[PDB]
DNA sequence: CACACACTCTCCAATTCTCTAA
DNA sequence: TTAGAGAATTGGAGAGTGTGTTTTTTTTTTTT
């Protein structure tokens, strides 16, 4: 719907202007565009990530920070796209072999006091949470597809650049092009990222008396 | 729901064994009547009140403990009449769609609950005390209205179909109907019904009382009911033990026949045979796989399944099975029959026929008339027979009335397609009344009185002189249909035809009886040759298929008529049929063939005649396959 | 497709039908007086076999119920009066 | 309406009835109504008075009483037991409704004790299927009690009619036609768990008792199933007489139904619609209607004590020098040692256990030790005590098991998990533990 | 509006009766009045104090005692063990709109409040549970042997259409089967569907196994056990090894696995929990009343309190005053501390 | 996946309704 | 009046669609 696309574009523009306009310092000393310069230096170093503080975002635009707290799954995609285009306008022109723009991972952090694993009740679902713990296990790095292309097995038609939802959730392949399951996923024409599952044990200070330590 | 709940709960509260009514309970029952009068077509208020069980919870205690409050009491009576109204009246007809049929079933279920609740004797005690006062008083419009509504309440509670899934009750366990009848007996309302039937002062209620009596007697038949002596319980104990013994021995014999049919080796014990002299459905010989013991009595349909005959082609089946009522109820009902036949029959039946003459009766009340005409006449025939107590219905007028009703039901069965089964059930009632009148005119010849012998000869002379009573049997046989009429109809028709032909034979062989109907000449064998038709023999064979389940009298009648039709008229070739020969094969192969000596001897006689004809020529086998008209004379 | 047999008059006047039934009892023999049950068993066995060969789909009693009605039709009746006597 | 007032309105009635079973029903009802005890009148009316209680639903009937009533009836019940059993339950329901206090939905059960003939476990051939049978065996394992759906109440999802009393057999079966005659539905049904009826259910593994085991043969085991009041009365290790009927139980995993799908070395049967292309195997199960031992509180004492027992215990209480009389009677084989006999008698009588205000117990049981040479009667005292008293235990100081006088912890390979094996003192809880060779314990027990 | 009634007389079953609108409203009003008018033996308004102590700590769960519910409102105590799910839902609604009368802004803290019934007198041994107890409120005791983690369970699920953006409206999840839409009302596509993970409402779930306590009846016999389901705030009320006392609805459902295991139509059973106490933690600070605190702090004013406490340890033991003193000091215990945030020392004696 | 349950959907034909001749 | 030929209505057989499918290390208690 055009209204929905307008909402997404407006929120993306607001995140873009946050990354373009945010400053730290005073007129008595000087100003540095914190996230502009972080984006530029990280992209030129080939890092392709930044670390947006929730308190800074709240100070610039409290509504964006509240939306990102309540609905991070929706709005982090817009924030990452905003960071990508800000990186484009901040870095270009680029030398040979660096013409194609790379995706930017917008990590984020907060000064707020953290919650705990046993405090994570059902009402915290799909919200931002901040919990401490100890890593007890760490998986080997495995590849997860972020975009795929699927080719019909019978007639060799192709659907390309299907956006995969982030996280451990998957994607449902269409049942219409042919057979009931017409498609296979093309192993070459898909883009993947590293992912790693961890087990986060509750802090021994945080375990209630007589309990075993939970893990998440 | 909420307003109805508030208004019904407003009535009263029950404390232990006592009921306390709120002061506005009269206005409350009036409100309930108002809701019932403004139901939806789904009978929603009746459903909701039945679900709430307000009748059992409130109205029965109010009836049994606050009948002194007369303005409340009559409103309660009217409310109970409206609630207990039969479902067929509530919906107009038996529905044919799922939703409305469900609504019908729900209302019917609550009627089951009402009938179960009304067996409490105090309800009919109060009703009988009230109606006793009313009939002592009898007179006002309100008074006769209250009498009518009490009688309609009794009619309504008697007239519910018993839900025999829940009333799945054994030989003489007391059903809900039995308990209701026993409550009527203990309350003494049976005496009030007898008073209404015997009294000449209030004959307008005679039709209603006939309906009450017809609904009282439903499981019972008069021949069994009249024989219930005081010492019957011990006899029935020994009879039950004997019946269990013979049933168990029969089952053991059947088990051993099955065991010897199959081999003593296990199922997968293989081996296959070829029968060299027997062609398969192809050109090669048949290969048999089920073993020598199945070959010992080989049949070419061992592995086959029956055919799915369509719904419009399936035969009709019996709507009832003969569970007896409890023995105490049977004794009470026998006493009621005795007192009704002695004190009540002639005046009540004359009053009901007068009601039919005045034509204020409902559209099918002559069915009740013919029910009573069958039932109490047969009760009189059982035990000590006395035509004086039952003299009124021996008139020729009753024969004419039965004949016109039976022909009307016959025509409506042939025309009114949508209601043909009910017309068949009405024609069956008329046929039963006709049969019982033939039985009683047969019976009274044995009596020692010359006056009733004269009356018998008068009745026989005019009934056999008038042709329409005579040709009706050929009409019924020619348009009998198993698809619409149950086997009991055919059984009664065969019994009636045998009795009628017996009496006609005796009358023609003892007296001239030379003319019929405008007189025209008549002889007996001319009429008997009318029954030499394919349809008649087909129907008789159809009843003969159930020879094990048939009564001994039915087997005697069917074999006697078929032997008459084959031997005396010399038309054995009419009975040559291959279905008939399959019937004879099962009859001869029966292990119980010794119990059916007349049937097996008749089968051997007709088979010997067939094999004589077959030895004459091979055409007999082909002619045996197809039913056959008067061209059968070639074979004879 | 849908080559379902029917058992109408054309089936009954086929070679396996009444023309066969005219001849199936040529091999048969009967004992006669006082053994009508055994002769009946042989008779029903032969005609049951004939019915099975003619139209295997039905049980014998159901086949008889079908055919006793089906004989009224004019085609099989004309073939009947041909089989009776001779052509 | 006409006198032909019945179009078969709303009827799906039984077009045929089991004659033998219904005759058995009525004759068994007559037996319950008319068979009388020698010391009174109408025994089973009095015994059926107890069925109004919420927990009670089973009437225990003596088969020899049934034989004394009528031999043909008893033979028919014995030969046709599984066929006729629900009809007998209906007879009991008809008999017990005259108490007038029963719930309308309550099921009642008949349980035949005192069957004259007892069969071995080896004799439970397929020929015994469905017959009333009595067996003796030793219980090995008892499973948890469950509710078993005896008859479902279902709702038709596309005409909202309820269908009651849907009998089940073994697979969970919803009805296969709607009770509403014009309704076309044959699959879309919903169980009403609240208005459905359940019975308590337990299965127990038994094996051949020690007397019945053939020489040089593995013990044969059998699955017995107990219902209603019998669902915990037998425990593992007990030697019990079971009466009931050997039944055949299908491989329910192979059967698909409108209610539920299938859940998938010998061949088995084939060809059923519900079975599909699979093949159904069978196994033998003994459906026990009654269980008893093979050889057998203040309110309980007051009820059990008959007048002779009251007079006897009263005379004993007033018996002067009951001390020496009980010492002599309890230890007749012992010569002398009157003080020891008195002490052990006081051990049998014991003191009063008490609980302090702070919820801490004070011991009431006394403990007695008898030191002596191996040539003396110290073992004789323990043997007499353990022969005399019920619930007592005899043991050596050395353990004949991993657990000894006290519990020990052992793995079981059914879970590879630790559990406690009970010791002699726990087996002698609320009783007497006789411990010979007391000086030679292990350190754990000591 | 719907009119008030005598409640105990009706032609319906209890579940049907309390489901109907009229008596439901009457039950609601009665429980509301009971909460707002019940008093202690000394005359203290009990549930005002309990609701204040709940709303201070944001515990969103109100504990009610059966032994005085029966005293105040008879018919509510009558219907409660017979139709517990329905009556407890009605109690939850009434308690919620009492709490929103006492603390009108408490809907900001929680939108739903659970009434937890305690001291239910119809206690049952765990192995004595039978079909007679089905769908009725029971109380049992046992040791917790196993616990799942706290898991989110669907409670009010909205499904995204399998072929378009539409959200199919809320389905109330059951404990018997996963509720499903069938086909979408905006476009009748059918079969599989996606859960809207953001708009779907979840609830806390924890399934525990409890068996008979080892010393209760298991004298060498194996102990019987039952599964129980804890929902919403009842999760983390117990851990393995806890000698709990559990009140709950004895609930049963069809289980094909049990059917094939037993070869009979055997229905699985589970206890839908409604209250969890512990038989060792007979008193807790979360249950202390203001009167208890007042009389405790009055006792501390006495100069003899040390001697009273020492004399109060094991009062059925004579002498050993030094032992009682040392045990009192250990029973009360010292104060743990960590000076500098880098150096722990124990407080226990 | 290729071989079985369960459901929907399509057209063939099986049986009855109505008009006509014998 | 009774029975056979042409037209109309509904049962269900068959095709298509959708769905379902011993052996090693580490611990713990008890046996010697
Ligand atoms: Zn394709
Ligand atoms: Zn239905
Ligand atoms: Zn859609």
């Amino acid at each position: 719907a055009d209204e929905g696309q307008a909402r997404k574009s407006q929120l993306q523009r607001r995140f873009k202007e946050f990354l373009r306009q945010y400053r730290v310092g005073t007129d008595r000393t000087g100003f540095t565009f914190k996230y502009r310069d972080e984006l530029k230096r990280h992209y030129n170093l080939g890092e392709y990530w930044i670390e947006v503080e929730m308190e800074d975002l709240a100070s610039f635009d409290e509504d964006l920070a509240d939306y990102l707290y309540k609905q991070p799954a929706e709005h982090l995609q817009l924030l990452e796209e905003a960071a990508k285009e800000v990186a484009d306008e901040v870095t270009r022109p680029r030398p040979s072999g660096e013409e194609v723009l790379q995706d930017i991972q917008v990590m984020l952090k907060s000064d707020a006091s953290p919650s705990s694993i046993r405090s994570l009740k059902s009402d915290m679902m799909s919200h931002l949470v901040k919990i401490p713990g100890i890593i007890i296990a760490a998986s080997a790095v495995r590849a997860k597809a972020t975009r795929i292309s699927i080719q019909c097995r019978s007639c060799r038609n192709t659907l390309t650049n299907i956006a995969m939802r982030p996280g451990l959730e998957g994607y449902a392949l269409p049942r219409k092009c042919c057979p009931l399951d017409p498609y296979f996923i093309m192993p070459d024409k898909c883009k993947c990222v590293d992912f790693q599952t961890l087990k986060l044990q509750e802090l021994p200070d945080a375990v209630p008396h007589g309990e075993m330590p939970r893990h998440m | 729901n909420c307003e109805l709940l508030a208004t019904c709960s407003a009535l009263g509260y029950l404390e232990g064994d006592t009921y306390h009514k709120e002061p506005d309970c009269l206005e409350s029952v009036k409100d309930l009547i108002r809701y019932l009068r403004h139901e939806d077509e789904t009978r929603d208020v009746r459903q909701q009140l039945g679900a709430a069980q307000i009748l059992q919870s409130d109205l029965l205690p109010i009836l049994t403990q606050h009948h002194q409050d007369k303005p409340l009491f009559d409103a309660v009576i009217r409310l109970m009449v409206n609630l207990t109204q039969p479902a067929l009246l509530c919906f107009g007809n038996l529905p044919k769609e799922p939703s409305f049929r469900h609504h019908f079933l729900q209302v019917l279920t609550y009627l089951q609950a009402y009938k179960e609740a009304f067996a409490s004797e105090k309800a009919f005690g109060v009703l009988s005390e009230t109606l006793y006062e009313l009939l002592q008083l009898g007179r006002q419009e309100e008074d006769n209205l209250l009498i009518e509504r009490i009688l309609l309440l009794v009619r309504n509670i008697l007239h519910v179909p018993a839900d025999l899934d829940q009333e799945k009750k054994i030989d003489d366990d007391a059903s809900a109907h039995d308990q209701l009848l026993w409550a009527i007996h203990l309350s003494g309302l049976d005496d009030l019904l007898l008073f209404l039937a015997s009294s000449s002062a209030e004959e307008q209620w005679s039709l209603h009382v006939l309906e009450i009596v017809s609904l009282m007697f439903r499981d019972q038949n008069p021949e069994q009911l009249a024989g219930v002596g005081q010492g019957r319980l011990a006899q029935e104990r020994s009879a039950d033990f004997a019946e269990l013994e013979v049933l168990r021995q029969r089952e053991m014999a059947e088990k051993k026949t099955r065991a010897l049919q199959r081999g003593n080796r296990h199922s997968r014990f293989g081996g296959s045979y070829i029968v060299q002299g027997l062609k398969s459905i192809g050109e090669r010989d048949l290969i048999f796989h089920k073993g020598l013991h199945n070959l010992r009595n080989y049949s070419s349909d061992l592995g086959k399944q029956p055919k799915k005959v369509p719904k419009r082609r399936q035969a009709a089946r019996e709507l009832s099975i003969q569970r007896r009522s409890a023995l105490n109820v049977r004794l009470f009902l026998r006493d009621f029959c005795s007192e009704f036949l002695e004190n009540c029959y002639n005046r009540l039946m004359g009053s009901v026929k007068d009601h039919l003459l005045r034509e204020k009766a409902q559209q099918h009340d002559e069915t009740y008339y013919m029910w009573a005409l069958a039932f109490f006449m047969a009760f009189n025939r059982a035990a000590s027979f006395r035509p004086g107590l039952v003299s009124e219905t021996l008139s020729v007028r009753t024969f004419h009335f039965i004949e016109q009703n039976l022909t009307n039901y016959y025509e409506m069965m042939l025309t009114d397609r949508k209601e043909a089964a009910s017309w068949a059930r009405r024609m069956h009632l008329a046929l039963k009344a006709y049969q019982e009148l033939l039985a009683t005119v047969n019976e009274m010849d044995i009596s020692p009185d010359e006056a009733v012998r004269e009356s018998s000869r008068i009745i026989k002379n005019n009934i056999f002189y008038v042709m329409e009573y005579r040709e009706l049997f050929l009409a019924l046989f020619r348009k009998f249909d198993e698809r619409c009429q149950p086997r009991s109809f055919l059984r009664d028709l065969v019994e009636t035809t045998h009795l009628f032909l017996k009496m006609l034979e005796r009358f023609c062989r003892s007296r001239g009886n030379l003319v019929v109907q405008s007189e025209k000449e008549f002889n007996f064998l001319d009429y008997l040759k009318r029954f030499a038709c394919s349809t008649v023999v087909r129907a008789y064979v159809l009843l003969l298929r159930s020879y094990q389940q048939n009564s001994a009298h039915t087997n005697h009648c069917i074999v006697k008529m078929l032997h008459r039709l084959a031997h005396d008229l010399k038309m054995e070739a009419l009975l040559f049929q291959l279905s008939v020969f399959c019937l004879f094969n099962r009859l001869l192969s029966d292990p119980a063939a010794g119990a059916y000596k007349e049937l097996v001897t008749f089968a051997k006689y007709i088979l010997g005649k067939f094999f004589a004809l077959a030895a004459v020529n091979q055409k007999a086998f082909v002619e045996l396959l197809f039913w056959k008209n008067t061209a059968v004379v070639r074979e004879m | 497709k849908r080559n379902i047999p029917k058992l109408d008059a054309q089936r009954l006047i086929s070679e396996r039908g009444l023309p066969a039934l005219r001849h199936v009892f040529d091999k048969a023999k009967f004992k006669g007086k006082g053994h009508e049950a055994e002769d009946l068993k042989m008779l029903i066995r032969h005609m049951e076999h004939w019915a099975h060969r003619l139209f295997p789909k039905l049980q014998f009693e159901d086949f008889i119920d079908r055919v006793e009605y089906l004989g009224s039709k004019k085609e099989v009746q004309t073939c009947l009066k041909r089989i009776r006597l001779d052509l | 309406l006409a006198a032909a007032a019945e179009p078969g309105a709303g009827s799906q009635h039984l077009e045929v009835r089991d004659e033998v079973a219904e005759k058995c029903q009525k004759l068994f009802l007559d037996f319950l109504e008319e068979f009388q005890s020698s010391d009174g009148e109408i025994k089973y009316l009095q015994l059926a008075e107890e069925l109004i209680r919420p927990e009670r639903n089973t009437l225990v009937v003596s088969f020899v009483d049934l034989e004394q009533f009528n031999q043909q009836l008893s033979t028919t019940i014995q030969e046709e037991f599984y066929r006729v059993y629900p009809y007998l339950c209906r007879a009991l329901k008809t008999f017990v409704k005259d108490r007038k206090e029963i719930p309308l939905a309550k099921d009642f059960y008949v349980a035949f004790q005192d069957l004259p003939t007892r069969h071995k476990i080896r004799e439970l051939t397929s020929s015994r299927i469905g017959l009333l049978t009595r067996i003796s065996g030793q219980v090995v394992r008892t499973h948890p009690v469950h509710p078993e759906l005896v008859s479902g109440t279902f709702l038709c999802l596309d005409c909202q009619t309820v269908i009651r009393d849907v009998e089940q057999q073994f697979k969970y079966t919803q009805p296969n036609i709607c009770r509403n005659p014009v309704c076309a539905n044959r699959r879309r049904f919903l169980l009403d768990t609240n208005k459905s009826r359940f019975v308590d259910f337990q299965k127990v593994r038994i094996q051949e008792t020690q007397a019945e085991l053939p020489r040089g043969s593995i013990p044969r085991s059998l699955e017995v199933i107990l219902r209603a009041e019998a669902v915990e009365s037998a425990q593992a290790g007990d030697k019990c007489d079971f009466t009931g009927t050997l039944i055949v139980v299908p491989d329910v995993s192979k059967l698909s139904t409108p209610g539920a799908r299938a859940e998938t070395e010998t061949e088995g049967i084939r060809g059923l619609r519900a079975l599909g292309v699979r093949d159904l195997s069978y196994r033998l199960v003994f459906l026990a209607c009654c269980v008893a031992p093979t050889n057998p509180t203040a309110e309980s004492i007051k009820n059990q004590m008959t007048v002779k027992e009251w007079e006897k215990v009263f005379e004993m209480s007033q018996d002067k020098n009951l001390y020496h009389n009980l010492c002599t009677s309890l230890f007749p084989t012992i010569h002398g040692n009157d003080e020891v006999k008195r002490g052990v008698l006081l051990m049998l009588f014991g003191g009063v256990p008490k609980t302090t205000g702070e919820g801490t117990s004070l011991r009431g049981d006394i403990n007695v030790c008898i030191v002596g040479d191996p040539s003396t009667a110290k073992s004789q005292f323990l043997k007499h005590v353990e022969e005399f008293s019920p619930r007592a235990v005899y043991t050596s100081g050395k353990a004949s098991s991993a657990a000894g006088l006290t519990a020990a912890v052992v793995r079981d390979e059914e879970s590879h998990e630790f559990v406690i094996e009970a010791g002699a003192l726990m087996l002698a809880d609320n009783g007497v533990c006789c411990i010979d060779e007391f000086d030679k314990m292990d350190v754990r027990d000591q | 509006e719907s009119i008030e009634n005598l409640e105990d007389l009706k032609g319906h079953s209890v579940r049907e009766w309390v489901s109907m609108a009229g008596p439901r409203l009457e039950i609601h009003h009665r429980f509301k009045n009971f909460l707002r008018t019940h008093v202690d033996s000394h005359g203290h308004n009990v549930f005002k104090e309990r609701i204040s102590d709940m709303c201070k700590e944001n515990r969103e769960s109100l504990v009610v005692n059966y032994e005085d519910l029966a005293a105040r409102e008879h018919v509510l105590a009558y219907f409660l063990p017979e139709a517990p799910a329905e009556l407890l839902q009605i109690f939850d609604e009434a308690a919620l709109e009492v709490v929103l009368a006492m603390y009108p802004k408490y809907d900001r803290i929680t939108n739903h409040i659970h009434v937890r019934i305690s001291h239910l007198p119809l206690v049952e041994e765990l192995r004595s549970l039978r079909q007679l107890h089905l769908n009725q409120l029971i109380r049992t005791s046992g040791v917790v042997t196993s616990c799942t983690g706290v898991l989110p369970q669907l409670s009010m699920v909205k499904y995204n259409c399998n072929k378009c953006n539409f959200v199919l409206g809320p389905f109330c999840q059951s404990q018997n089967q996963e509720v499903k839409p069938g086909s979408c009302p905006e476009c009748q596509s059918a079969g599989p569907f996606e859960v809207n993970m953001e708009e779907t409402i979840y609830q806390n779930y924890q399934r525990i196994r409890i068996q008979e306590s080892p010393g209760k009846v298991a004298a060498g016999r194996l102990p019987r056990s039952k599964d129980a389901i804890l929902l919403a705030d009842l999760v983390d009320s117990c851990k393995p090894g806890d000698e709990i006392e559990l009140t709950g609805i004895y609930h049963n459902n069809y289980d094909g696995s049990l059917n094939t295991a037993n070869g009979f139509p055997v229905f699985a059973t589970v206890i839908l929990a409604n209250h969890v106490a512990k038989k060792d933690n007979k008193v807790a600070v979360g249950e202390l009343t203001d009167e208890d605190v007042k009389m405790i702090t009055s006792l501390s004013k006495d100069q003899q309190i040390g001697e009273k406490i020492f004399a109060s340890i094991a009062p059925s033991i004579y002498g050993h005053e030094d032992i009682k003193r040392g045990l009192a000091l250990a029973l009360f215990g010292g104060e743990p501390k960590n000076p500098g945030g880098k150096h722990k020392v124990r407080g226990d004696i």
